[PDB]
């Protein structure tokens, strides 16, 4: 026996465990970039836009986060967004984006 | 990264980022101050409750040409009138739209789709040596793109 | 006055026991099918006496009592059903529509090809 | 016990319970202060007296972020907009409603069924370090669920 | 003798009886003070004089809970809302009416049949330890039961 994982393989069959299921769906949304998927190249995370901006240009950061959230929402209307948080780290080299659909508080370490 | 922005867009103003109003679209960004007189309203229609109405917003914003009027006032009002003005003859009849912008408030409350239905202001404020305005108070009237549900609305704040 | 007692909910509105049996046949087929348009919920300890109690809480109608009874396969409410069993409920309007079709023109039932 | 509540819900505010306005439904409770400007009206239609009209209410409420703005202002306004916003697409087409809340006044006058038909306020009040509002005055417009009779109304007060 | 009554109904208030407003029906009486802002109007329709209109009255009354709020304010407003509220479902379909009350003014000017068409007031006035109101100003809108003739009207005063 060997178990499985959720990253582009399977979390659960369908949405039984609702919130973790939506978090999984968003996970395979965010783990893909532009030009790496047939049919909808714009589908997936838009890091190619919001990679390496200066960490202190709060206007550009808020603009990019707003646009990304709105496009991912219109992309997947099934899962609306509750909480998005942007938290710097110990050094200038670490940022964290924390997305929670009211409970999931799943976070990823980004760099700008 | 982001397209061109106008108003107090940079941190050089030395003002609290929370109190800044921001509008953003695919090609334009305008940043300003949350001025007094703001209001919003949501309601419904009945006669037996029939249905609802989309959200409505009335936002007066004050703009100051502290250092660069060209980018802070003239460019700002130009972008605003471009956004409100329906561009329905841009040689692209296959998709022309009056265009909608996304609104950020307090850096935490976001309206993904809102329509700038009305704009007004006064041009009688004093100017500079070149002649760009020093101050203005532009009032804006905004509408939601649809009659949003409770599940749509309540879960959108921070 | 003009009055007559009835309710347009009873699956047993069809007087044929065999037809009622085949109705419960396909509804069991669907219920123990793993369709996503079914509910996902386990058993409650007090459901031993009152399987329809869950039907009342999530729908306000007791018409689902025979549905849950066939889903659990109970000989009597005196015996209990294991708490945690996988229980599935379809949208009620879907059952209403199928029975409406079956008692107006529930003729072909299986598959209509061409007139 | 009761579901989540917002506003000055706990006694820790140290304020008279009588002067508190309360709204309650199956899943949300909001508690506030009885502010000036409140009014109500009941009337009828005629041309020969034809019929009556349901009760109407105009309640402005003041909210303070005394200690916890997140629960007292932000959560309060979120619950309010959830209640007023008709939730008619909550994947439960067999029963979707715009939802009605029950109102308690002076801890003795209860309106079992009332509809929040209108809401408004201003967001220009000063904020905290995080940015949550310290102050607001939200005006509400409320309607009775029916044209209540005298036997219905007079015998409902304490 | 007379049925139950509310307001400054006993002489214990020690106030001039003339300045008291009184409304009376088969089962309820309310007594108050003649407050400023009262007005009345009578008119007619023409295009050639077509016809007339019934009398109209706009009476604001102030009520004070000097000693017993329960009988002077709470009971008063309850009786008022009972009277204005049309009781058309009192298990007596053979005769249900919205009910009309008789008005006495200055103890000498009597309107036998008048309809309380509108009522309003404010509840923001300060209260007592129990919580009953100390003061209110209830404005009322009243209509005559018909277009009364000169012989009907002029000969009805004292």
């Amino acid at each position: 026996i060997d178990p499985l994982l959720t990253l582009e393989l399977s979390g659960v069959k369908t949405y039984e465990s609702q919130e973790e299921a939506w978090g999984a769906r968003l996970y395979e949304w965010l783990n893909t970039y532009q030009g790496e998927v047939y049919g909808d190249p714009s589908w997936g995370n838009v890091l190619p836009q919001f990679k390496h901006e200066p960490t202190n240009l709060s206007h550009v950061q808020i603009a990019v986060e707003a646009m990304l959230l709105q496009k991912l929402t219109v992309d997947l209307p099934d899962i609306p967004i509750s909480g998005l948080s942007v938290a710097e780290g110990d050094a200038f080299d670490k940022l964290k984006i924390s997305i929670r659909i009211r409970d999931i508080t799943i976070t990823q370490d980004v760099v700008l | 990264m982001a397209p061109i922005a106008y108003g107090v867009y940079s941190q050089a103003d030395g003002v609290s980022p929370y109190l800044k109003v921001t509008l953003t679209n695919s090609q334009y960004q305008v940043t300003g101050y949350i001025s007094q007189g703001a209001a919003m309203n949501m309601a419904q229609n009945w006669e037996v409750w029939e249905g609802g109405t989309p959200p409505t917003f009335t936002l007066p914003v004050t703009f100051i040409a502290l250092n660069n009027p060209f980018i802070e006032v003239s460019g700002a009002i130009a972008a605003l009138t471009a956004m409100i003005s329906p561009e329905l003859k841009a040689a692209n009849v296959g998709g022309q739209i009056p265009e909608r912008v996304t609104l950020n408030i307090g850096r935490r409350i976001n309206i993904t789709d809102v329509a700038i239905q009305d704009l007004s202001f006064d041009l009688d404020a004093p100017r500079d040596s070149n002649g760009y305005f020093l101050k203005n108070t532009v009032n804006l009237q905004l509408t939601g793109s649809s009659i949003y549900n409770s599940s749509d609305i309540v879960r959108a704040f921070q | 006055t003009r009055q007559y007692p009835l309710s347009r909910y009873d699956d047993r509105n069809i007087a044929d026991p065999i037809l009622r049996a085949e109705l419960r046949k396909e509804v069991m087929l669907m219920c123990e099918s793993n369709d996503k348009n079914l509910t996902i919920y386990y058993v409650l300890p007090d459901e031993q006496y009152r399987p329809d109690l869950l039907a009342y809480r999530m729908w306000g109608i007791a018409e689902l009592r025979w549905v849950v009874t066939l889903a659990a396969g109970l000989e009597d409410e005196s015996q209990g059903m294991t708490v945690g069993k996988k229980l599935k409920l379809p949208p009620a309007t879907w059952i209403r529509e199928m029975i409406r079709h079956f008692q107006y023109d529930g003729q072909v039932i299986g598959t209509l090809s061409i007139a």
